[PDB]
RNA sequence: GUUUUU
RNA sequence: GUUUUU
RNA sequence: GUUUUU
RNA sequence: GUUUUU
RNA sequence: GUUUUU
């Protein structure tokens, strides 16, 4: 017994001898306000250790909804955080008549493409991460007049086909997704291409994920006087994106062996 | 019982959150309340409620008269001055001395200066010369809160006066809130 | 639907004299308007007087004893001035005088102040004469009081109201004049209240270890019938 | 149209707008705060002085006339109202290291007005022992022969921190430490009639 | 924007934390969206800016280290990005 | 609750003439003010 | 009890042009005093 | 205009005799040119508690 | 109250502002591994008293049957 | 405090 | 006191 | 006299 | 015409 | 928003 029992003797003695007019002395003891304790805070991939914590504070009766409840922007409240996966415009270029079948209009870089400037939606993020695993959603766009006719081959090749393309027998290439579009016909293909890797996951600014290309199906056949500027733009969107491993700002890290 | 705590025996670093009524007591002490009034005067509204002088503008022709309204730093208003953010009504106390005329009177957030041009769209009450009007405005603000200590915390007012011969005068103004909103208390001023 | 008139704010006439205060009747004082920051009322506190109530009623005070024209020095005149402090002597004979004059209400400290608040008033009146004597001296008194009388001159008492003192322990005496006027209330400070006198009955014996005259008091005080009526303008300035 | 807006607390942080400002005058504000400690022995009014292992038992740290304007959120009320009551909280906190030891008796002789060293055997003290918690507390109740008192007037009484038990050190210690003295007023605080302004904030 | 105009030894009324050094080694701040305007630019001082002031000065002993570092660290409870713009380029969300 | 609206103290049209002082109808000179304590 | 407020008398606004006669509309000339014993 | 200034006295009674036994009234006038006056006041309570009755007054 | 209070509040303010995501912060509080504590052990006539104790320890799953 | 009035 | 009016 | 209005 | 307001 | 008052 002793030293927490005092509170209870003073107080006690201080009881008994009371008269009419009561105690003439209270006694309390107790422990005080900075104990020997330790907290711990975790944040996102981050954990602070402290041995002397001290009371959190915090303003009066506050509100830590953080919702704006007049909406003073209108937008949906995960709008930032699906931003990155929002459709942008990986590519265009101009189809030249003269070429000839099987010519490879234009191509795309996937996945790093989708950070191809720094005023990509996407490029913000990417950069503090160097794993991802995603997939695509891409839609290219060509217009040409109905006077003029043409075909392109607008097909998704993995890293496998890429590595191994003049090995590949062109007019077979329709095993890969792709959309045989007939111009004057269909002016966009839509294309759904989920995570294909040999890797669970694709370093980050890389060519891993394969690439998205556009071959000449039927060159185009343009009449006289039809024009003969034809464009074609690859877009896409990220139907599902994860960003995983840390890293250093921008940093070339190795996820592979 | 009471513990060691509630006794003085404390320690300045374990105080937040802010706004903690803990007791304080000692045998022969304890916190006893006794009002002498039927109400509180330290409530915001009844407090506020109590008009103060603001300023005044002598006038010897129509020219219209705009002024930024802000929390005195001056009266018992400057109770507001230990607090940050302000919204609600805005009770506003104009007498027009004069001897024949009408002054018109209006009251805008907007701090542009050509939307008073039309005054009559703002509002514009009518005060006979010789009489004075009490006008509640609203709260028209663009911004949700008004720091309170702006030098235009408050909206502009306006003043123009339809006098009819030479007559010339002054326009004493004074200032009051309706049920005032004030948020996060920041530190006490200082005094000149 | 009363759509078939437009709608409109109520319109009233106002009667004579708009703006114009009425400092005379309470219930327009009363209703007056508020300073307070909530137009609130306060907590009175009594004891700190301690007492446990206010003073509602003030004719409770015109009830409260006080000297008749009360002076430092008894009547030089044997008692035919106003003072209310004269002596009573073992020389004075039966039927002598031992004090007259005419009674005024002005004539009484707290009374004298309703004399000069109020205008009119009636109800009873009791005078109550303390001769101040040792417990050896003996003899009666009568004092007598006609009511609304003005000629200050001796006279039997036979027919006004009169009250015999005969000394002994309790040695105060009072005589009560009911209210009597030709009119149903009087004036304050108008006509006199009546002749007072008090003459010798019974000659104040006395011993050799005993006073040959003793000191008396007179004081006066309203009836428990008494009321106040009009209040007036003022007719002397107190301090 | 005569209509009322809808009003946005969460701007603000809070959940609800501020009712009553006596909570504020509630809130703790240091005495007479200056730059630096007093420099007269603690003997102004400077709510900022040091104790050292210099000042003798019964030495004064620190003694001074407290009045309501001495403290930050309260002059304001005293600028505001022209009475109050209730009971005022004092709370002195002394900054040593953890090896400092030693006690301090600060009492407060209730509407005194003599500014000079006296025993305070008989006044409202409390003894400071240096531990952990180095914060000290010191209520006055309301002492005053009117029920309200004037929120500029007489002298709040007394207030005296005089030096009980030499503060100890040793070789990496300091011989001398730092004090903060706030003020606030109790839970039965409250203030009546405003009155004009006697000085004018910035 | 008024700091000079306000009573240092009152800052206490501000969501503070009066933090005794030889007892506490870090301070916890939780601290709500406050601001007179429903949103703050990006990349502004809009919100306000957290301090550290010298409640009491440092009491160094003879031989004890004189070196004493003050640390700040921050965590957003809750975080909401709206308006788009082109990258980081100053925009007035404000009138 | 009529709280949509700010509380205002009720507002009239004062007819013709006010203060003009009517000596022909009883009925207005019977409601005239008393001097009366 | 409502002792807890001073009591007054009702306060009121006053509309614009008090004392305006209107000579217009029926409603108001037939509310109009009578001189009427 | 007649004003019911409340009991805001930091007396719990006021000595009935008191020079200012009664409250300070103040009076300023925001008058427009060279106009002037004159202020004529009267006195006049609600409800009064008066307590503990001492003796009648003298006269001047 | 404090400064044992530390790990509801943040844990709490963590959790009351938390969206569709969740927290973004959790923070527990406790006591150390090494608190005030007393030893005493005691063999054949003696008595070992340590008043700075750490956790005893020992083989994997040990048999002490001898 | 019916301490505006009943 | 219907002694404002019914 | 719904002869203020319903 | 809830086209004063609920 | 009993955030005119009960």
């Amino acid at each position: 017994v002793g030293n927490e029992i005092g509170g209870n003797l003073l107080t006690k003695v201080a009881d008994d001898a009371s008269n009419i007019l009561g105690p003439n002395c209270f006694a309390t003891t107790a422990e005080p306000e900075n104990k020997n304790v330790v907290q711990a805070t975790t944040t996102v991939n981050t954990t602070n250790l402290t041995q002397h914590p001290s009371a959190p504070t915090m303003p009066f009766s506050p509100d830590f909804s953080n919702v704006d409840n007049f909406h003073s922007m209108a937008y949906d409240i995960t709008t930032g955080d699906k931003n990155p996966s929002k459709l942008v415009r990986l590519e265009t270029h101009e189809w030249t008549p003269s070429w000839a079948r099987g010519y490879q209009i234009t191509h795309v870089e996937l996945p790093k493409v989708f950070w191809d400037h720094q005023d990509k939606p996407a490029y913000g993020q990417s950069r503090y991460f160097a794993a991802v695993r995603c997939g695509f959603h891409f839609q290219v766009q060509v217009n040409v007049n109905q006077g003029t006719a043409g075909s392109a081959l607008v097909v998704y090749e993995p890293k496998p086909v890429v590595t191994y393309d003049s090995k590949l027998e062109f007019g077979a290439f329709t095993n890969l997704p792709h959309v045989l579009m007939n111009l004057a016909e269909t002016t966009q293909a839509d294309l759904c291409i989920p995570y294909v890797a040999d890797t669970n996951y694709v370093k980050t600014d890389s060519s891993d994920l394969g690439q998205l290309k556009v071959y000449v199906w039927t060159p185009l056949s343009i009449p006289t006087g039809s024009a003969n500027q034809v464009d074609v733009t690859i877009l896409g969107s990220l139907l599902q994106l994860d960003f995983q491993n840390p890293r250093v700002f921008a940093q070339d890290v190795n996820i592979y062996d | 019982t009471m513990s060691p705590n509630e006794l003085g025996l404390t320690s300045a670093q374990d105080d937040g959150p802010l706004g903690q009524e803990k007791p304080n007591y000692f045998l022969n002490f304890r916190s006893m309340n006794v009002d002498i009034f039927t109400v509180s005067h330290t409530k915001v509204d009844n407090l506020f409620g109590r008009a103060w002088f603001f300023m005044e503008h002598t006038f010897t022709n129509e020219g219209q008269w705009r002024v930024p309204l802000e929390f005195p730093k001056q009266g018992h208003g400057s109770l507001s001055l230990l607090f940050a953010y302000f919204t609600g009504e805005l009770n506003i106390h104009v007498l027009f001395l004069s001897e024949r005329g009408f002054l018109r009177v209006a009251h805008t957030y907007d701090t542009s200066n050509d939307r008073v041009n039309f005054l009559s769209s703002n509002g514009v009450i009518t005060v006979p010369a010789g009489e004075q009007m009490t006008l509640s405005a609203p709260y028209y603000s663009n911004k949700p809160l008004r720091t309170v200590r702006d030098n235009n915390s408050l909206g502009y007012l306006m003043c123009k006066p339809f006098l009819t011969g030479t007559s010339t005068g002054k326009i004493e103004v004074y200032l009051s809130l309706r049920c005032p909103n004030f948020f996060f208390p920041l530190p006490a001023p200082k005094v000149t | 639907m009363s759509t078939k008139y437009k709608w409109t704010r109520t319109k009233i006439d106002i009667a004579e004299g708009p703006g114009s205060m009425n400092m005379a009747n309470v219930l327009c004082t009363t209703g007056a308007q508020s300073v307070a920051l909530v137009g609130e009322r306060a907590f009175y506190d009594p004891r700190t007087a301690g007492s446990k109530s206010r003073f509602d009623d003030l004719v409770k005070i015109a009830q409260l004893f006080s000297v008749m024209a009360d002076s430092t020095t008894p009547s030089e005149n044997h008692g035919v001035d106003a003072k209310g402090y004269f002596k009573w002597s073992a020389t004075t004979a039966p039927q002598s005088i031992v004090h007259r004059n005419i009674v005024y209400l002005r004539l009484f400290p707290n009374l004298n102040v309703f004399v000069n608040s109020y205008s009119y008033f009636r109800g009873s009146l009791v005078l109550r004469l303390s001769v101040y004597a040792s417990t050896f001296n003996r003899g009666r008194l009568r004092m007598g009081f006609f009511p609304n009388a003005t000629t200050d001159s001796t006279s039997t008492l036979d027919n006004a109201i009169y009250t015999i003192c005969d000394i002994g322990s309790d040695n105060s005496f009072e005589i009560t004049i009911p209210y009597s006027f030709s009119t149903w209330m009087r004036k304050t400070n108008g006509h006199p209240i009546g002749l007072f006198q008090i003459e010798v009955l019974n000659r104040l014996t006395y011993n050799s270890s005993s006073p040959s005259e003793v000191y008396c008091i007179v004081q006066g005080k309203m009836g428990q019938d008494a009321r106040f009526f009009c209040p007036t303008g003022s007719v002397v300035t107190f301090q």
